[PDB]
């Protein structure tokens, strides 16, 4: 089961949503700026994406 | 009726309330998603925003805040859950808006107010991975005032040797607190490192959640506030107490588990923090 994507750091957030959901359909994809506090529940149906100011993913997704 | 949740239980919170100590006129502050005030189960007692879009305290639209709340301080009564400190006084301090998220001068903003209004005790269910001296400041700043800070460790489980702890549970003034489950077994995602300082509940844990609900959550989220909670028990049997004791009782008196990079000191026991001679068991 793939719950962390490290090689989709450096992309586009379009394109980590696309491969995420190939991986795990059912993800609740919700997108976030870099560099934010959020809380720190886990949630094994949400996977976040953290963006830079360019909206590329600044930081290893991964399921939580 | 009303159930205690297994968490309440296992950090031995109903010896504190036998002896008659539940937190009364102990301030502690959610630093969080706000708080449902209109919950049956929670009595907040004031609070205040510093969400810019989001500018009442009482309305949590996450859930999250809500439940860290009742576990902090569900009201003992016949209904709902059981709080660890369930006479505490609660206050909503909003720093992260409906998507879980807030930005670093939100949460500096949360803390100078809980410092600015007396709070004993700050619960932080919150973090990110980078620090920044601001925020550093902000928390040494209330512990120096005489708050005890306390903070989820984080879930990033493990990365072979290195920390995942994140901040403000990173720095050494905040007590950053891992989860374990109901066997006292870490749970997979609890964040690891010599900066972990003590563990409790953080899986399956019941809670209430807005619109007179109640579910159960997993986190490092759910964990801190146990640890807040018993903070508040501690300080309202011992109302003399700085921090830096209350700090100490827990972390002297914890039942020790593992490996101190995966458990830190171990499971809290606020029956033995709030005694006066303290060892762990
Ligand atoms: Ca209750
Ligand atoms: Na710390």
């Amino acid at each position: 089961m793939k719950t962390e994507w490290p090689e989709l750091v450096g992309k586009s957030v379009e394109e980590a949503k696309k491969v995420i959901l190939q991986d795990k359909p059912a993800a609740q994809i919700i997108v976030l700026p870099v560099g934010t506090i959020v809380t720190m529940e886990y949630r094994i149906d949400r996977v976040r994406l953290f963006v830079d100011r360019l909206d590329n993913i600044a930081q290893v997704p991964r399921v939580g | 009726a009303q159930s205690v949740p297994y968490g309440v239980s296992q950090i031995k919170a109903p010896a504190l309330h036998s002896q008659g100590y539940t937190g009364s006129n102990v301030k502690v502050a959610v630093i969080d998603s706000g708080i449902d005030s209109s919950h049956p189960d929670l009595k907040v007692a004031g609070g205040a925003s510093m969400v810019p879009s989001e500018t009442n305290p009482f309305q949590d639209n996450n859930s999250h805040g809500t439940h860290v709340a009742g576990t902090v301080a569900a009201l003992n009564n016949s209904i709902g859950v059981l709080g660890v400190a369930p006479s505490a006084s609660l206050y909503a301090v909003k720093v992260l808006g409906a998507d879980g998220s807030g930005q670093y001068s939100w949460i500096i903003n949360g803390i100078e107010w809980a410092i600015a209004n007396n709070m004993d005790v700050i619960n932080m269910s919150l973090g990110g991975p980078s620090g920044s001296a601001a925020l550093k400041a902000a928390v040494d700043k209330a512990v120096a005032s005489g708050v005890v800070v306390v903070a989820a460790a984080g879930n990033e489980g493990t990365s072979g040797s290195s920390s995942t702890v994140g901040y403000p549970g990173k720095y050494p003034s905040v007590i950053a607190v891992g989860a374990v489950d109901s066997s006292n077994q870490r749970a997979s995602f609890s964040s690891v490192g010599p900066e972990l300082d003590v563990m409790a509940p953080g899986v399956s844990i019941q809670s209430t959640l807005p619109g007179n609900k109640y579910g159960a959550y997993n986190g490092t989220s759910m964990a801190s506030p146990h640890v807040a909670g018993a903070a508040a028990l501690i300080l309202s049997k011992h109302p003399n107490w700085t921090n830096t004791q209350v700090r100490s009782s827990l972390e002297n008196t914890t039942t020790k588990l593992g490996d101190s990079f995966y458990y830190g000191k171990g499971l809290i026991n606020v029956q033995a923090a709030a005694q006066h001679h303290h060892h762990h068991h």
